Parts: structure tokens; C-alpha cells; sequence
């Protein structure tokens, strides 16, 4: 009971007459000594040396640097995390043909688990606390797993597994993060030489992390806490016990000030100089600001791609619901029958949504900041062109005040918030090109009639997209007159309700909102157009293709999984159709914003 | 007010923003002894117990390698004698380690790798022992346990004594046992500002205690009233009665150091006295009295007070009515 | 904002039904995710509220710098204050930057809670459908539905 | 210039030319004890190995003598039964040291011999595991580990404190544990010469510390500024601000003695300060504020230190100045 490997054939797997290497039970135990070395080694110099803090004295490392490979560390954690995973599932379906219990198909796996936890957890402690003789250990673990996990797949070379079978795949994965976290650690000694080799280099942590007093911890958080946002928590505890105020938020960091933006937009706007316009403008945004859009725009594109999972999931899945090899002595699973199974399909989902919302948060949050910083550059070179204007642009009607203060208050605002929406519009026709692709996939030709019914209203959509763009640049001209209607009504109310004028004021502003209501109310009727037709789109496609699928084409059996995945495909491709009219109200909002800028950056200035 | 010494002698300072962790790192043998007592019986516990799991997994991976798990064939010499699963293997390794030695799982001559962790065992357990056992021990005999039957006086009081207004405390002992070489230390602690402007917050100005020698021994066999003299020289030279109400910056603490006379390890014990319970005006009552053939200290009448006649002005008032007169 | 929050609040409370309807066990485990979004909504709500309210209390001392700048440009660039108004808007620009990126990232960490705790209601449904469909069937249709 | 005492309180003298060997060959025990932790464990290790090895030897040797060792014939008592090789021996001899006793291998009446190395063995096992066990714990229990966690100023200062001009400090700890009986030794290290002609390389003076009882005690809950005041009998009497360059013949130690209350083993923590150290001018910042219960120690702000306006005079040329007004 509970052996290690299963009393079969009289204990036939304990025997080592063939050979020690020769049998799978014991390098299993080969690979589960490792990860006993590491948690042995590391629970005694972590609760030493973060678990003997008191009530009476905290220890806290305000100041922390990141070692070298901090993110491609991370990355190859959560990879190791995710193949431990599958090869504890593995383990555990090829376990479950037998009839005793072998505990060296998955009990390696979770140790191994544990351990990778365990060793994130202490390069942590480790990073924020700048102990770099401290990895070692770390290094030594890495090189014994990396040795062990050779030896196995060196085995099951030898014995000819082959790539049929997933154990032999997942061996091979997990020798290969070994390697990359192996040299990972090797690249930590190179760049810091902390071993007793020449003179260590000091990295030294970051000014504004060390003095500057900022509490924006964004930038200095490891992966883990960069995406999941952990270190808010503390913020989002404090505000229940004082309100919060501009003390307990910090100061800006260097990358995100003002004056740090704004010197990029002018280099930016230097470098094609070597003027103004809306063209010009949208280029010295780009060179700007455009490496943080792209990297917003890749975080979208993994979320986009692994919201893919979702469907072919659910293919699998109600495909088993609707419904091999002995090698050295213990079954083997293959990928098609791993990943056929069930609940492994419903781990391996909630794993790819995990990931997928942390990519989508994380993209997100790169677009915002890429806007926020926008705002501050494009407000200071607007209070720079205005600490060099002329008095005469207000003075002869060319502009207004309150036009000036609207540059701030609404347009870039307006900018800030297509800047908010670019990268979901960069990154939507992959997501296009790739459902529609997988559509075909698991339907077929009813699938391209589907698709097809999606394209023959395409026209008709770039004519209400125009329509709308027509009627808010409408929307926006009558608006901005009834602002500058209203702020002279309200200015100089005392002159009107002496002369008994506010009646004929109040008409203007009247007459002027009931052009703007015209236009609104074009907007909003060929909005209620496009609603309907992004509605009625996937209605109609997906009534077209099932009818299809079974009048028409003969291929294939209806079933549950082929038309419920294609449902969720087609609901996946249809949610970003839904907010067209947001999408081109905002897009038409940012080029009318970016070409008056352009206008008030390019207006008279006062002569040296 | 936040209070710097509590009366049990607790001490209420919280150290934060510690960058410097390598010297805790350095220090593990303090950081193991200061822990609580459910953290010391859990370190306690789980090092053996890893010991012992640790071994046990490199006696059972040697059985292994030797096939002495196989029940197959016979006649042959394990490394270790009836070895059969992962729990043959820590019984085996817990005899091993705590040298019980039942003999019914013992080691073969062999395997040389079973004699080597058999050596490597029982060195690492050794010095597990000896580590362990001399931490629980300094544990139990530390003397901090001592310092609770040290008794201070609840509240302190100021009266006159040959007309030079002393501050008198009481202290006392709970035990039969003497305590070695007693010294009183007492202080002031404040936010005294310097008249060039720097600002203390937690300045401890040392007041000396009227020993007779100069010296700071006590002799604590009876409870003793310890009185330091307020004189010009006194940081309470200028202290009043129209102080020493709840929302005043004065505290007055008082260390007794000394050593445990059955253990030999000094002790420490702490009794802070802020405004508040400073009483003026009063005077300790004797406890002490002849019993049928010894003497006797009625502790039920420890912290009591009397009310008697002391004048209200200040050491300096006194000392200008003394001169002018 | 309504037409969006119409579909999302109907089709949320649609596909609880619909996950009860085809796993009534569901509703059983349906009550301590609304109690963890509760709480959840119990520790941001505190929180926004300040970061909006000061994210709008460091809008106005920007905007009124610039209607003071603009009505005041003569004197200001008169008495060569310049360089000190400039310094005044950087000022007030990081002021409000830093606000908004506060009710930016306390937003991030609202999405991330609520976005997990979705993920959890997807494999607690799919656990419930599979396990009911290998012992009490389903047709193998409505365990499409309730994945959907 | 070479350093007398380092800022982490290594001693930089080196010893050479010591003709007296005897007296370390007299001290065995502070010989084991200082030395480093890889010959520790190596001594650790080698002892008993050699113990088991010795012993081994005998009772291989006794099996020997008795034809244990020869399979030949049977029926006869052996003097230990089950001693076949070296390895049998070897086994049995750490059974018996380490007291496991598994008993395949177990001393028969048969040989008197076999009796008495049992007898020997025993003894010579009891005093080793003594010797051993005692020197590990005592070496774990060093008190030298708990001076890592007392920390000084990198910067020592000079100000104005109650128009003195005095050379302040700043200690503290980094540990909830309190240390007794504190006491504060402060030195100054030059190259003095006597007007007789006696150059003495190392001279030290020590300065004294303005405790308040003429003491050396201090009490080392929060941290401290330690201030001596420079008078006319100090030796910092003539030191001026166009001093304190690095190659400046000035270094002053400070010395905290203390006993850990913990394991009631006395510690020492060393600092010195170069004559660049020490800052003109200068103070340090409040690091104390009243948490929201109790007091916080800002241990970021420790060295901390900022400008003050200080007369550039000496105190000799400051005390003339204040006798001409
Ligand atoms: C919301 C979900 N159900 C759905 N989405 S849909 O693609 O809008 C569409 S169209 C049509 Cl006909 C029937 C359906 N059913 C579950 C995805």
C-alpha cells in the first residue's frame, strides 16, 4: 500500500539487475532529491531570515534593486510552474490505468512544484533584500535538477520513447527551463560578480526609488506584483483607516514627470523638423510614445490569443463528454489522449484565462500611463506656446480664452482617451485573421458562408462610420460655439439682466444647442443603425451557418461541441464590432483635438 | 502620550526602516533564542524531524540502489538489514539518530556508501544535538523570568528629607534567593532642547541615586526606598507640583541590573514612572517590622503612602528661601 | 454607458441562470464568490472615492493655472515671471498625473480580483458539468451551453 | 595611512615575533574555540572519526588475537560476535562510542580484554562527546555575532551643545532584546610624544562620556547621541576645523560592553572614526516620533546629519574668547 511504484508482477519495478539508471522508479527518486535538497536548504534561511521579524521590530527595505534576468526569470517560473502542472496531471492519468497506485509519476512533480514556489519565494526575499551570495544555493539546486532531469530523458532516449508520448515532451520542456534558469543564474555571476571572482559590481538602486520619496511602486515591483498589482493593497487597506491625500500619494516618477515627457515630445518633434501641422504632430506622437503602444499592443495580442483557448476548450471538452503503451513498465499517455481528456482541458482553460487577464490588465495599464504622459507633455508644451504668444491671436478673434483652456481641458483629454483605445484598434485584426481561421477549423465552408455574411455588410458599416464622423465633427463645431456662447452670457450676466437682454441670450445659446441636437440627433440615429447591425450580424451568421451545416453541407454531423465553440468564436469575434460608434466618436474626436492643437501651436508668436 | 518604558518593563520602542538584514543574517544564534516559545518548539521540532526525513531518504534511495527493496531472489547482503519501504528507512534513520538502536534494521559491512552516511548521520546529528539542547536550555534559563519577581513601587513620590525635597521610589524582592552586585540605574527621559536649538526627543539625563559611596550597589535583602536628592544639579531642580499631571513631557525610569545568585546570568529589571504617578507630598509607610525572632516585610502594605507636610515651591524656590534665611 | 451596461448586467444574470439551470451545485458555490466581490467592493469603493475626489481636486489648480496664465500673459511676461509659471504648471501637471495614475492602478487591481474571480466561476462550472456529465448525464449539450 | 580598529570593529594589528610558544600549547582551549568554522567542523569531524578508528584498530586486533577472524572451525565464543572484517569493526566500535548498540555486533563474556577496551572506550567516548559538544555550543553561544547587530554612526560629529563644543556620536540596536548593564569606552589613538622624548606609536587616551553620574552606563533602548564634551582637560582641547583630513595622525574608538540579556555572555562592539569622519558643523537629525501608540526609531535617517552654524575656533581659542567677554 502506497508504494512508491505499484506491487506489480510481485515489485517487478524495484529490481536493478538490469541496471540503477535502468529503472524508472529510481531515477524518479534521482529527480525527487533535488527538490528536497532545496526545500532543506531554503525553509531554514528564510524563516531565519524573514520569519525572526517582531511586533517590536519591523524590518523593511524601502530601496531594492532587480538582479539580471529578472523578467526572463520570472517568465521561465511561471513556464515551469505551468509544465509541473501537466506533467502532475500526466502522472496522475497514467496512474489511474493501473491498479496500484505509482507515487513516482506525480509525487516527483509536485515536489518539484513545491520546490520552484519555495525557490521564487526565496529569490524574492533574496532581491528585495540584495543577498547575492545567497543564490548559490540556488545555483546548485538548478545544476542538480538540470543533471537529474537529464539523466531521465537520457533514459527515455535510451529506451526510445519517442514524441508520441507527452512525459517524453514535458521531460524534455523541463530540461530546457533547467538550462535557462541555469544560465540565467550564470549571467547574474557574470554581470554581478558576487562569487569570489575579481571586484563585484554595484548596480545601486534607482534615485527615485531611493530618495525621491515616490510611492508609485509600479515600475520597481517584480512580474508577479507588476500584474497582478499587489502592492496596492497596502493603499487600498490605508484608506479605510485615513482618507487619502497628496502626502500618502507620493511624487512622480523621473520616466513619468512632465518635464521628462515633454523634452521627448520635443525631441521628437526636433527630429522631424531636421513645421507643426496635425500629420506632423501624429508623427512626433508616434516616435514618442509608440514603444509603450506596441508593448500595450503585445500584451493585447497574448490576451487576444490565449481568449482562443476559451472555445477550443469547450470543442474538447463536450467532444470527450459526448463520447496505451507499457514502454519501460509503466503506462504512458499521449498528447492527443492528454489533451482529449476532460477536467485537464478545464485546468489548462482556467490557466489561459488566468494568463489572459493579467495580459489584458497589463495592457491596459501601459496604454493609460503611455496617455497619462501624453497629457503632461502635450500640456506643457501648450503652456509653452502660450508663455510665447502673442496678445494679438486673442485680440483680433482668432482665439479665445476660453478655446485655450478647452486645449487642456477637453481636447487632450479627447486625445488622452484614443490613446486610451489604440492598441484594442491595433491589435483587433489578428484577432479578426486568427477566429476566423479557427471558425473554418471546426465548422468548415459554413463557416467561410459565415464569414462572408460578415463581409457583405462591411460597406454599410463604413458608411455609418462616416455618417458618424460627419455628425460628431458636427456635434463638436455647434458645441464649442455654445461654450463660447455661454461663458460671454455668464460673464457678463450683470449687463444682461440690467438691460433685460438675458431672453435674447438665452435664444442664441438656444438656437445654437438646437444645431448641435440636429447633429446629435444624426449621430444617435445612425448609431441605433450600427448597434443594430452589429446585433443583427451575428444573429444572422450564426443562424446561416447552422442552417447550412446540416440543409446544405453534408461533411460533418452537427454536435454539440463543433456548434457551441463556434458559437463562443463567433460572440469573440463580434464583441469589439459592438462599440463602433465609441470607437469612431472617439478616433474623429482625437483628429479634430490633434488639429486644433496643431492650430494653436502654430499660430503668432512675440518677435525676440 | 505614548509612554517609552511600561511599569512591567516593557519597552515600547518600535524599530522600523532597518535596512541593514546581513547582520541578522550573521546573528542566527541570537535570532533563534530571542524567538517565542511556540516558535522555538516548532524550530525544535522540525529540525530533528528534517534530520531524520532527510537521512531517511538517503538510507531508503541506497536500499534502492542496492535492491534491497525487491522482494525478489535471496541470499543476499543489504547495505541495511530489514529495509523493506520508506517507513523501514526512517524508523532506521530515527535509531540511528537518537542512538536507540533497536537492531533489527542495522548496518551491513557491505555496502562502504552506507558506512559513510552512517558516519556523515551521525556527526550532523551530534551537532544537532548539541546546538538544540543548548538552545532550549539557554532558553529556560534566561533571566528575564527573574525579573518578574522583582517588585518596583507603583507610585513614586517626592518628600523631604534633612530638607533637600528627594524623590524616593521602593523596590523590593519576591525571593529568597539574593541577587549579586545590585546597581541602580535611574533616569530622566524627556524632549530637552539645547539653547543652540537642537531637539532631543527621547534625551535620557541620568540622575544619580544617594548611595553613600557614590556608587550605584544596593543590598537587597528587605525592600529598600532608593531617594535621589533633587539639588542644583539635578535635572528636576526646577520640577513643581504644578507639574506632574497626565499630559506632561516628564518620565523617570528605573533600571535595576544585576545577577541571579542560583544561575549566575544577570538580569534586568525595568520600571518606568511618568508624571502622573509621581505623588508630592507623600511618604512611604515602614513595612518592615520585628517578628517573634526574625524580621518581616509586610508586602501588602508596599506601594502605601502617607500624606506629609512638604512645601510647594521647587528645589530652586527652596534652595533661594534656604539663602535668603 | 447604458446600452453597455444593459448587455452586461443581462447577460451576467443570463448566465448564471443558465449555469443553475443545467448545475444546480453551481449556486452552491455561487455564494462565497459573491461574498469575496463583496468584500472586494468593500476595500476599493473606500479608496476610489478618495482617488477620484483627489484626482479632481488637483484638476482644478491645473485648469485655473492656465486661465490665469492666458488672461495674465502681459504682466506675467512683464515682470519675467516666465520661468516660474513654467515651473508652477510642472508642478501642478505632476500633481494630477500622479492622482490619476493612482485611480488608474487601484482600478487595475479592482479588474484583476473581479477578472480572477471569473476565471474561478468558468472552472467551478466546468468541474460541476464534467463531473455530472461522467455520472448523471447531461446530453452532452447543455454542458456546452453552461461552458458557453 | 593604516587603520587601527576597522568601522566594523575588526582590529587591524598584526602579531609577529612571538618567541613563547608554550603558552598556546598550554591553551588548547582557546585554540579550539578561535578558530575559524571550516576547522572547527574538521576538528569536530576528525576526532570522533579517529576515536572510531582507534578503537576499530583494537578490536579488530582483539578479533584477530581470539581467531575470530577464521572462518575455520565453530563453537567458540568469540570476544564480539558477528566481527568479520575491518568493516565489522569499524561498525561495532561506532555502535559502542555513539551508544546506538544494534546488537548483531555485541561484546561477549568471553574475553576479559574485549571488557576492558569496552571500559576504555566508554570513558574515552563520555570525555570526547564533552570536550566536543561543549566547544560547538560554545562557539554557536559567541557573543561576538550579537555586536553585529549594534550599529554606529558612519559619521561622528562636532557641534555646540550648551556653548562646549562637543564631539557627538550615534549608537543603536538593532534587536528587541535589551543589553545589561551597557557601558560606553571612548579612546583616542594618536602618535603623542612625551616633552621627555618618549614617542609612543599607539598612544591611547580615553575621553570621558557625559553621562550625567560621571558613569560609563547607558541605556540602549532607542538610539543615543553619545557627546563628549571637549574641555580644557580634553585631549581634543587644540583640535580645529583645519584638522579632519584623511591624512591626519586623529582616530577615536568608541567601545560598547555589554551583556547580551539573552545568553548572559558579555559582548563588545568596536567603531573608530579617521579624522575625515568626524564632521565640523554639523548634527544629527531627530530620529524618534511617536508612532500611533508607542515610539518609532527612523532607522534610514541614522547617519543622517545636517548643517549648523559652529564657531571654526578651537575650544582653547573659544574658551579665551569667553574669558575676554
Ligand atoms: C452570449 C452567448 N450566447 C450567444 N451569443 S451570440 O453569438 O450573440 C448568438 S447569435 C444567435 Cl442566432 C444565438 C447566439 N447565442 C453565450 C455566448
Amino acid at each position: 500500500p502506497l508504494a512508491f511504484c505499484g506491487t506489480e508482477n510481485h515489485s517487478a519495478a524495484y529490481r536493478v539487475d538490469q541496471g540503477v539508471l535502468n529503472n524508472g522508479c529510481f531515477v524518479d527518486a534521482l529527480n525527487v532529491v533535488p527538490h528536497v535538497f532545496l526545500l532543506f536548504i531554503t525553509f531554514p534561511i528564510l524563516f531565519i531570515g524573514w520569519g525572526s521579524q517582531s511586533s517590536k521590530v519591523h524590518i523593511h527595505h524601502s530601496t531594492w534593486l532587480h538582479f539580471p534576468g529578472h523578467n526572463l526569470r520570472w517568465i521561465l517560473t511561471f513556464i515551469l510552474l505551468f509544465v509541473l502542472v501537466c506533467e502532475i496531471a500526466e502522472g496522475i492519468l497514467s496512474d489511474g490505468v493501473t491498479e496500484s497506485r505509482h507515487l513516482h509519476l506525480y509525487m516527483p512533480a509536485g515536489m518539484a512544484f513545491m520546490a520552484a514556489i519555495t525557490s521564487v519565494v526565496y529569490y524574492h526575499n533574496i532581491e528585495t533584500s540584495n543577498f547575492p551570495k545567497l543564490l548559490i544555493a540556488l545555483l546548485i539546486y538548478w545544476t542538480l535538477a538540470f543533471i537529474t532531469k537529464t539523466i531521465k530523458f537520457v533514459k527515455f532516449y535510451d529506451h526510445a520513447i519517442g514524441f508520441s508520448q507527452l512525459r517524453f515532451c514535458l521531460t524534455g520542456l523541463l530540461v530546457i527551463l533547467y538550462g535557462m534558469l541555469l544560465l540565467v543564474e550564470v549571467n547574474v555571476i557574470r554581470v554581478r560578480r558576487y562569487i569570489f571572482f575579481k571586484t563585484p559590481r554595484e548596480v545601486k538602486p534607482p534615485e527615485d526609488l531611493q530618495d525621491l520619496g515616490v510611492r508609485f511602486l509600479q515600475p520597481f515591483v517584480n512580474l508577479l506584483s507588476k500584474g497582478t498589482y499587489w502592492w496596492m493593497n497596502a493603499f487600498i487597506k490605508t484608506a479605510h483607516k485615513k482618507p487619502i491625500d497628496l502626502r500618502a500619494i507620493g511624487k512622480l516618477p523621473i520616466a513619468m514627470r512632465a518635464l521628462t515627457n515633454y523634452q521627448r515630445l520635443c525631441v521628437a518633434f526636433d527630429a522631424q523638423a531636421r513645421p507643426q501641422g496635425a500629420r506632423a504632430i501624429w508623427r512626433a506622437l508616434c516616435h514618442a510614445f509608440g514603444r509603450r503602444l506596441i508593448l500595450s499592443s503585445t500584451f493585447r495580442i497574448l490576451a487576444d490569443l490565449l481568449g482562443f483557448a476559451g472555445p477550443l476548450c469547450i470543442f474538447g471538452i463536450v467532444d470527450h463528454l459526448g463520447k496505451k503503451t507499457q514502454f519501460l513498465g509503466v503506462y504512458f499517455v499521449s498528447s492527443q489522449e492528454f489533451l482529449g481528456n476532460a477536467y485537464v482541458l478545464a485546468v489548462l482553460l482556467f490557466l489561459a484565462l488566468l494568463l489572459q487577464r493579467t495580459f489584458l490588465q497589463a495592457s491596459y495599464y501601459v496604454a493609460i500611463e503611455t496617455g497619462i504622459n501624453l497629457r503632461g507633455a502635450i500640456q506643457t508644451k501648450i503652456y509653452n506656446k502660450i508663455m510665447h504668444l502673442s496678445t494679438s491671436n486673442l485680440s483680433m478673434g482668432e482665439m479665445t480664452a476660453g478655446q485655450i483652456c478647452n486645449l487642456v481641458a477637453i481636447d487632450t483629454n479627447q486625445l488622452m482617451w484614443f490613446f486610451f483605445l489604440c492598441p484594442n484598434l491595433w491589435a483587433m485584426p489578428v484577432q479578426i485573421i486568427v477566429g476566423v481561421i479557427l471558425l473554418y477549423y471546426i465548422l468548415g465552408v459554413s463557416a467561410l458562408i459565415g464569414a462572408a455574411v460578415i463581409i457583405l455588410l462591411a460597406p454599410v458599416q463604413y458608411f455609418v462610420a462616416t455618417k458618424l464622423s460627419q455628425a460628431q465633427r458636427s456635434t463638436l463645431e455647434h458645441s464649442n460655439e455654445r461654450l463660447k456662447q455661454t461663458n460671454e452670457m455668464l460673464r457678463g450676466m450683470k449687463l444682461l439682466k440690467l438691460y433685460a437682454w438675458e431672453s435674447i441670450f438665452c435664444s442664441r445659446v438656444e438656437v445654437t444647442r438646437r444645431k448641435e441636437m440636429t447633429s446629435l440627433r444624426a449621430f444617435a440615429v445612425y448609431t441605433s443603425i450600427s448597434i443594430f447591425m452589429n446585433t443583427a450580424i451575428p444573429i444572422a451568421a450564426v443562424l446561416i451557418t447552422f442552417v447550412g451545416h446540416v440543409s446544405f453541407f453534408k461533411e460533418s454531423d452537427l454536435s454539440p461541441s463543433v456548434a457551441f465553440a463556434s458559437l463562443s468564436l463567433f460572440h469573440i469575434l463580434v464583441t469589439p464590432l459592438f462599440l463602433l460608434s465609441s470607437v469612431v466618436r472617439s478616433t474623429v474626436k482625437a483628429l479634430v483635438s490633434v488639429q486644433k492643437l496643431s492650430e494653436f501651436l502654430s499660430s503668432a508668436e512675440i518677435r525676440e | 502620550r505614548a509612554r517609552f518604558v511600561s511599569k512591567k518593563g516593557n519597552c515600547n520602542v518600535a524599530h522600523k526602516n532597518i535596512r541593514e538584514q546581513g547582520r541578522f543574517l550573521q546573528d542566527v544564534f541570537t535570532t533563534l533564542v530571542d524567538l517565542k516559545w511556540p516558535h522555538t518548539l516548532l524550530i525544535f521540532t522540525m529540525s530533528f524531524l528534517c534530520s531524520w526525513l532527510l537521512f531517511a531518504m538517503v538510507w531508503w534511495l541506497i536500499a534502492f540502489a542496492h535492491g534491497d527493496l525487491a522482494p525478489g531472489e535471496g541470499t543476499n547482503v543489504p547495505c541495511v538489514t530489514s529495509i523493506h519501504s520508506f517507513s523501514s528507512a526512517f524508523l532506521f534513520s530515527i535509531e540511528v539518530q537518537v542512538t536507540i538502536g533497536f537492531g533489527g534494521r542495522m548496518v551491513t559491512e557491505e555496502c562502504p556508501l552506507a558506512i559513510l552516511i552512517l558516519i556523515v548521520q551521525n556527526i550532523v546529528g551530534l551537532m544537532i544535538n548539541a546546538i538544540m539542547l543548548g538552545c532550549i536550555f539557554m532558553k529556560t534559563a534566561q533571566a528575564k523570568r527573574r525579573a518578574e519577581t522583582l517588585i518596583f513601587s507603583k507610585h513614586a513620590v517626592i518628600t523631604l528629607r534633612h530638607g533637600r525635597l528627594c524623590f524616593m521610589l521602593r523596590v523590593g524582592d519576591l525571593r529568597k534567593s539574593m541577587i549579586i552586585s545590585a546597581t541602580i540605574h535611574m533616569q530622566v527621559v524627556r524632549k530637552t532642547t539645547s539653547p543652540e536649538g537642537e531637539v532631543v526627543p527621547l534625551h535620557q539625563v541620568d540622575i544619580p541615586m544617594e548611595n553613600g559611596v557614590g556608587g550605584n550597589g544596593i543590598f537587597l535583602v528587605a525592600p529598600l526606598i532608593i531617594y535621589h536628592v533633587i539639588d542644583s544639579n539635578s535635572p528636576l531642580y526646577d520640577l513643581a507640583p504644578s507639574d506632574l499631571h497626565h499630559h506632561q513631557d516628564l518620565e523617570i525610569i528605573v533600571i535595576l541590573e544585576g545577577v541571579v545568585e542560583t544561575t549566575g546570568i544577570t538580569t534586568q529589571a525595568r520600571t518606568s514612572y511618568l508624571a502622573d504617578e509621581i505623588l508630592w507630598g507623600q511618604r512611604f509607610v515602614p513595612i518592615v517590622a520585628e517578628e517573634d525572632g526574625r524580621y518581616s516585610v509586610d508586602y501588602s502594605k508596599f506601594g502605601n503612602t502617607i500624606k506629609v507636610p512638604t512645601p510647594l515651591c521647587t528645589a530652586r524656590q527652596l534652595d533661594e528661601d534656604r539663602s535668603l534665611l | 454607458t447604458l446600452e453597455c451596461l444593459s448587455r452586461s448586467t443581462l447577460l451576467c444574470v443570463s448566465a448564471l441562470t443558465v449555469i443553475s439551470y443545467v448545475t444546480p451545485v453551481f449556486l452552491v458555490a455561487l455564494l462565497p464568490l459573491a461574498v469575496v466581490c463583496y468584500f472586494i467592493q468593500k476595500y476599493f469603493r473606500v479608496a476610489s472615492r478618495d482617488l477620484q475626489q483627489l484626482d479632481d481636486t488637483t484638476q482644478l489648480p491645473l485648469l485655473s493655472h492656465f486661465a490665469e496664465t492666458v488672461e495674465g500673459l502681459t504682466t506675467i511676461r512683464a515682470f519675467r515671471y516666465e520661468a516660474r509659471f513654467q515651473q508652477k504648471l510642472l508642478e501642478y501637471t505632476d500633481s494630477n498625473n500622479i492622482a490619476s495614475l493612482f485611480l488608474t492602478a487601484a482600478n487595475r487591481w479592482l479588474e484583476v480580483r473581479m477578472e480572477y474571480i471569473g476565471a474561478c466561476v468558468v472552472l467551478i462550472a466546468a468541474a460541476t458539468s464534467i463531473s455530472n456529465s461522467l455520472h448523471r448525464e447531461l446530453s452532452a449539450g447543455l454542458v456546452g451551453l453552461g461552458l458557453t
